[PDB]
């Protein structure tokens, strides 16, 4: 349980964008794409994400960056597959 | 003048027309006979009206 | 003064204004005004204070 | 890129008049028959109101005839009877039409108050209706002969005129007439001519109407609407499932009233076509056309002609207008309410064991509510093969499911709500705790926020579903996250009754008790002294304590000392966290003090410590109150021994004055006042007797013979602590109760001498009864008035949301202590707290800036201002904000349940409206109606008048009903002369100079005057001060902020004086206007910039203007709004709260503010 969110609100100012970012990360966990950055107490992804905000290891900057990397990580694989589509010409 | 409620603008509009005398009915009916028979005769005077039949 | 504002003159006239008050827009008739007005408060049928 | 054709996520919406071809575009067939269903086989009769061919298949993916039954054949149109086999849902969608024989007026555009067909043609309504009913002929395009274009003629007149002029003259009658008029109309030419006529003639009467009409016309042209469309050639038919025939039990059928209407329309239409093909006489086909008009009108909007009645049933039939409007005043199903899944409710109980962040949720309720989650969690762990088996399991309530429920419940919050939701705290998020029982358990400290008694009130639960909803509930609606009323920074979590009687009983001191005078090492052995029965809970004792002060830099200093305190205070001190001084617990701990403890704790240690603090306070309050053995007996209520004597003497006075009235020394009324006064004085005396006796009468001995202190009597402790009871009610218990008043309000001169501790006899009780019934009536009424008021408030505010960050204007209002007539009816510190400074402020000496330009003034800043003598601070406000279409957070203030500055995107208009509204039940010209009068800016009954301009004035002319006042400015021209009725006693001196806005008479003044002759800051100050007078007289705490945003919404529109872009006298947005003149001051015209005049609009009036028409159709009269918008071709972009609520997407505020913003910038851009 997280009794108060104030610390997370300290880590990202808006407190609405807190709900948004925490939601995004929470979905990164819930749909099984990724794993927690901090020990799971049986806390649901909802609270795990907030704990991740409090530790300052998760916010909009970090998330955007990581996603931007993964784009190229998929581009790396599919490079040889999609360049084979030169039949377009 | 007009209360609306179209029952009224009808009731008043028809109520202007005067009731026919017993003779007037026969005058009008005679007029009917005149007109119709005119169109019938006009039909009888057309060659194609015959040939078609 | 009430009379000074009264639009009517004679019984029949008043009855006309009343019948045209209760059932407005339709042409008033003598028997109609009489029947209505007699039937409002004066008829054993349509009126009782008991 | 190809933009798109088919489905996207749409923006805005558009409304306008409908072409016959458009109505046809929607129509997938023409319903030619009144028939509905076949009467045995219930299949739809083809081309009828209910039809398979035109609308859709009766059952899913199945042809009507039955040929193609397979889910394969889909885009197939059946050869037998063409029906494309598709889901029956498309019968809820596809429209239809009817081609009418004679043209027909659309009753909305004929009968809308400003009749559209009427004022577009400059043709009076009654004339047009006289034309539609075939009661007269009207000219069209008269040419040059004898006749006006719009002129109306009678039978004989039309005949004569026709005999004179065969051609070059034209006249029609009926619907075809009006349609021909509208079609023939050239708007542009009228525009030119009207511009000219506007220019030539000088009269106010002429050019007012002239300009109004030209503006109307050009707007209609710019719309894209062609006038002809107000006359219906084609009538669209609504989809069958939206007006269903669906069967019932007993084999009976039930259907919408639209079927009767549509049926009538189709009938009379077909019969008219028939009467045309039969060459009927005019008098017949005319009657038929009229009847068709009536039928169509009744279908669209019923009640503007005859109010047709449904078959065999007296009650009038519901039309499409009534379908749109709804009922319960203005409610559109997003308004009155909407039923919602994943919810529940039940009776509520206490649950003191709960932490403030949780609530007891009944087992069965949790099972049913979380049922889908449970299904998924059951088969995720593999305890259930498939979802079916999962259902079977939870239905069997197998042992294993409860644990799974404990799994899905843990971090998943639930929303709890009560019946009268006023302020946002009406809904709060809690962590569910599984409980055996059917009752919901709700944390005691929250009971104040809900205004929830335990007498059988119910609460409703809602399960937040999506992840975003869980996190919203936890980071926003969470209980622990709102500890402070949004109206004022004071804690709403303040301990209520039992708890405060506990803490009060705990720290208090009697004269002599076990362990008196001794000394102890610390709170530990103090509590140990108490629990062992050696020392009494309350005794004067010195004990060593260790307190802390964070007063170092971010750091907690330690200091120890021997304090003179009691045992109870020592015990209680164990709870108080860290940096709080022992000073706070060393008092008697009343409700106010016990609240300020919490407040200080929050403004020092932060949130979490304050939370857990409040929790412990509750626990200890309950426990120790329980230990205390507080009770109430019949002997706990002490009547003054001197009561009967006071009664007797005061009863002697009445016989004195009675003797005088008998002898005639005094008049009857004067007598009345005298006796009433002596009895009132009597009641005061008895009250102030029983209060002394009840309060101080404990007389108790320490080592000597006697000493006396404040009473330990139960009822006194209860009344004194602030737990429950009050001097008035206690006065009603022991002392005599009041003097009653007849419904007239003439106060009875024989007061109730007896009290509740004694008996009341027959008469006394009967007289009390009226007071009771009027009490219940008045309160239950003021609830309704409160609701109505809040409603007007959110209607006028709503879409106002924090948008920009900082507009950065030095502008703001001067904040002084209220200082009324006595000493300080409210300090400076409260008024300026949490408010940003407009500019830097000074010590008595200078070049020393204490507070530096714009800075949130928190408790420390305000105390720093308090150390210095500063009486004056200029403060930025929401009313003065330079930002257009919203408020910048920098202007607003910090206020929220959190002490930090207001977030970007929080919707402030709503919370302001709520904050003003919720206390409204507690308000008693004065009063809540006075509040309403203020916000409606109503000119009072007997208003004063303020000097129009400064300078020496004198009196002129005579006695015409106004004796004119002539003002004489020093340098400027005199001619301002106002007509003052002389029958009103004046003030202004005939020989003295009077500043603009001085008192030329007495009585209250209309805020319009204050706005014009004094100005914006002056008027906002008047409103806020008067309404705050009303509230504060009742002991209601409301920050000036909310009232100031309401005020800002009131003055939103203003009228222009000068010119160079838009029209002269128009009332318009000062946002639009100011952004236009700020843009005009440079570039554009070098400066053409116009001058406006700020206007004051009442809240109910200002709510009328809203850009979005969907929004307006909600709370206003729907029928008018839809028409009025449709003629202008108004395009609603949403952009507001209400509209997005209706259309069902994310609110352009809060969490959604990130969405709507990101989309807002994408719009009007690349
Ligand atoms: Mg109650
Ligand atoms: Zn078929
Ligand atoms: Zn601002």
């Amino acid at each position: 349980a997280r009794v108060t969110v104030q610390d997370a609100v300290e880590k990202i100012g808006n407190r609405f964008d807190l709900v948004l970012v925490a939601a995004r990360r929470a979905r990164q966990m819930q749909v099984g794409g990724k794993d927690p950055l901090v020990p799971e107490e049986n806390d649901k992804t909802t609270v795990i994400a907030l704990r991740e905000i409090e530790e300052g290891l998760i916010n909009n900057q970090i998330l955007d960056v990581r996603e931007r990397q993964e784009q190229q990580e998929q581009e790396a694989a599919e490079l040889q597959a999609v360049t084979a589509i030169a039949e377009g010409r | 003048g007009r209360t609306t409620d179209p029952v009224r603008m009808y009731m008043r509009e028809m109520g202007t027309v005067e009731l026919l005398t017993r003779e007037g009915e026969i005058d009008i009916a005679k007029r009917i006979e005149d007109g119709i028979n005119q169109v019938q005769c006009s039909v009888a005077e057309y060659p194609e009206a015959i040939t078609y039949l | 003064e009430t009379l000074r504002v009264d639009p009517t003159n004679d019984r029949l006239s008043a009855l006309v204004e009343i019948y045209r008050m209760m059932r407005p827009g339709e042409p008033p008739t003598r028997e109609a005004a009489e029947s209505l007005f007699e039937n409002l408060f004066f008829s054993e049928d349509r009126y009782d204070l008991s | 890129l190809k933009a798109q054709t088919k489905t996207e996520e749409f923006d805005a919406i558009k409304i306008a008049l409908a072409s016959p071809d458009m109505i046809r575009s929607w129509s997938f067939g023409e319903v030619k028959k009144p028939e509905t269903i076949n009467y045995r086989t219930f299949k739809p009769e083809r081309d009828g109101l209910f039809c398979a061919r035109i609308f859709g298949p009766v059952k899913d993916y199945e042809c009507l005839c039955g040929k193609y039954k397979r889910l394969k054949h889909r885009g197939v149109i059946c050869e037998k009877c063409g029906v494309e086999v598709t889901q029956t849902k498309v019968r809820r969608e596809r429209m239809g039409h009817i081609e009418l024989a004679s043209p027909t007026a659309h009753i909305w555009f004929l009968k809308s108050l400003p009749s559209r067909i009427g004022l577009l043609l400059d043709m009076p309504l009654r004339d047009i209706e006289r034309v539609l009913y075939f009661e007269s002929y009207v000219v069209i395009e008269g040419g040059m002969t004898n006749l006006e274009r719009q002129q109306i003629l009678t039978e004989e007149q039309y005949l004569d005129a026709l005999e004179e002029f065969g051609d070059e003259f034209d006249a029609k009658m009926g619907a075809e007439a009006i349609q021909a008029l509208l079609k023939s109309m050239d708007l542009e030419q009228e525009c030119e001519q009207l511009r000219e006529e506007l220019n030539e003639t000088n009269s106010e009467t002429k050019r007012k109407k002239l300009t109004k009409r030209i503006k109307l016309l050009e707007a209609f042209v710019q719309s894209g609407n062609k006038p002809e469309w107000m006359i219906l050639t084609v009538l669209p038919v609504l989809p069958p499932d939206l007006r269903p025939l669906v069967p019932l039990d007993g084999g009976r059928f039930a259907t919408s009233d639209l079927n009767d209407l549509y049926r009538r329309v189709i009938n009379r239409n077909n019969r008219l076509k028939r009467l045309l093909d039969l060459a009927a006489p005019d008098i017949i086909v005319r009657n038929e056309k009229r009847m068709l008009q009536e039928a169509v009108d009744a279908l669209l909007d019923n009640g503007r002609r005859g109010r047709a009645i449904t078959g065999s049933n007296k009650r009038p039939l519901k039309s499409l207008a009534d379908m749109i409007k709804g009922k319960q005043g203005r409610f559109r199903q997003n308004l009155l309410g909407k039923r919602v899944d994943y919810s529940g409710r039940s009776v509520i109980t206490v649950g003191p064991y709960l932490r403030l962040h949780q609530c007891g949720l009944p087992k069965k309720m949790a099972l049913e509510l979380f049922k889908p989650f449970i299904y998924g969690k059951l088969e995720l762990r593999g305890l259930a093969t498939t979802i079916k088996a999962a259902k079977k399991m939870v239905e069997r309530e197998e042992a294993v499911v409860w644990d799974i429920l404990d799994e899905v419940i843990r971090e998943h919050p639930v929303l709890l709500n009560r019946a009268p939701t006023l302020h946002r705290l009406g809904i709060q998020a809690f962590e569910p705790v599984l409980i055996e029982g059917k009752a919901i358990q709700l944390h005691p400290l929250v009971c104040a926020a809900y205004n929830a008694d335990f007498d059988g009130d119910q609460m409703a639960v809602h399960v937040p579903l999506t992840l975003e909803a869980q996190l919203e509930a936890r980071a926003l609606m969470m209980s622990t996250n709102n500890i402070l009323s949004p109206a004022n920074g004071e804690p709403i979590i303040v301990p209520s009754q039992d708890v405060v009687l506990g803490l009060y009983y705990m720290t208090r001191d009697c004269v002599n008790a076990k362990g008196e005078g001794m000394v102890l090492t610390g709170p530990k052995e103090a509590e140990r002294l108490y629990r062992s029965g050696l020392a009494s809970l309350h005794a004067r004792v010195k004990v060593r304590i260790t307190e802390y002060e964070k007063d170092a830099n971010g750091e907690l200093v330690a200091k120890t000392s021997l304090k003179d305190t009691t045992v109870g205070r020592a015990i209680l001190w164990m709870i108080v966290p860290k940096g709080l001084p022992y000073s706070i617990v060393n008092q008697a701990l009343g409700k106010k003090a016990i609240s300020k403890m919490l407040n200080t704790c929050y403004r020092i240690l932060g949130l979490k410590p304050t939370v857990i603090f409040a929790d412990q306070i509750m626990y200890t309050g309950f426990a120790y109150a329980a230990r205390s053995g507080a009770s109430v007996g019949i002997d706990d209520m002490v009547i003054p021994e001197k009561k009967h004597e006071i009664i007797s003497e005061a009863e002697a006075e009445v016989a004195e004055i009675q003797e005088q009235f008998q002898s005639g020394l005094v008049t009857a009324g004067e007598r009345y006042n005298k006796v009433i006064d002596i009895w009132a004085a009597a009641n005061d005396r008895v009250s102030k007797a029983m209060m002394d006796n009840l309060q101080t009468e404990t007389v108790i001995n320490r080592d000597g013979q006697e000493e006396k202190q404040v009473s330990f009597n139960s009822i006194y402790m209860m009344a004194d602590s602030g737990a429950r009871g009050s001097a008035a009610q206690i006065r009603q218990l022991a002392g005599m109760r009041g003097l009653m008043a007849k419904p007239d309000g003439s106060i009875i001169e024989t007061p109730i001498t007896a009290n509740f501790r004694e008996g009341l006899n027959v008469l006394q009780y009967f007289i009390s009864t009226h007071g009771a019934r009027k009490g219940l009536a008045d309160t239950a009424l003021k609830t309704a008035n409160s609701g109505y008021l809040t409603r007007r408030l959110v209607d006028v505010a709503q879409d106002l949301v924090v948008t920009e960050d900082d507009c950065g204007t030095h502008e703001g209002i001067m904040m002084t202590p209220v200082i009324e007539g006595g000493d300080v009816k409210e300090p400076l510190r409260d008024r300026v707290l949490g408010r940003v400074t407009a500019e830097d402020v000074l010590k008595p000496g200078t070049a020393d800036i204490l507070v530096p330009r714009n800075t949130l003034l928190h408790e420390q800043w305000c105390d720093l201002l308090e150390e210095n003598s500063v009486d004056a601070v200029k403060v930025r406000s929401v009313v003065s904000c330079d930002t257009d279409f919203g408020v910048c957070a920098h202007c607003y203030g910090r206020d929220l349940a959190r002490g930090h500055i207001i977030n970007k995107g929080e919707a402030i208009g709503v919370i302001a409206a709520q904050s003003i509204g919720e206390p409204g039940t507690q308000l008693t010209t004065g009063g809540l109606p006075r509040v309403a009068d203020l916000f409606e800016a109503r000119r009072p009954k007997e208003p004063a008048i303020l000097a129009e301009i400064s300078g020496i004035v004198s009196f002129g002319k005579e006695t015409k009903g106004k004796r004119r006042l002539v003002i004489t400015p020093v340098d400027g021209s005199d001619p301002y002369e106002e007509m003052i009725p002389k029958w009103r006693q004046l003030n202004v001196f005939e020989g003295e100079r009077v500043e603009r806005g001085d008192v030329i008479s007495d009585g209250p003044e209309a805020p319009h005057d204050i706005l014009r002759l004094r100005g914006v800051h002056a008027v906002t100050r008047y409103i806020v001060n008067e309404v705050q007078d009303v509230y504060r007289l009742q002991g209601v705490k409301i920050n000036d902020k909310h009232i100031e945003v309401i005020v800002r919404q009131m003055l939103r529109k203003a009228t222009i004086v000068n010119a160079g872009s838009s029209d002269f006298l128009e009332g318009e947005q000062v946002e639009y206007s100011r952004v236009k003149i700020a843009n005009r001051e440079l570039e554009a015209n070098g400066k053409v910039g116009a001058t406006y005049s700020r206007d004051l609009l009442g809240i109910t009036k200002a709510s009328l203007a809203t850009e979005s028409f969907i929004s307006a159709a909600s709370f206003q009269e729907t029928t008018r709004v839809l028409t009025e918008a449709a003629v202008a071709g108004k395009r609603d972009e949403l952009r507001g709260l209400k509209e997005n609520v209706i259309v069902g997407r994310l609110i352009p505020a809060g969490t959604g503010y990130a969405y709507h913003q990101d989309r807002m910038r994408r719009r009007a851009a690349g």
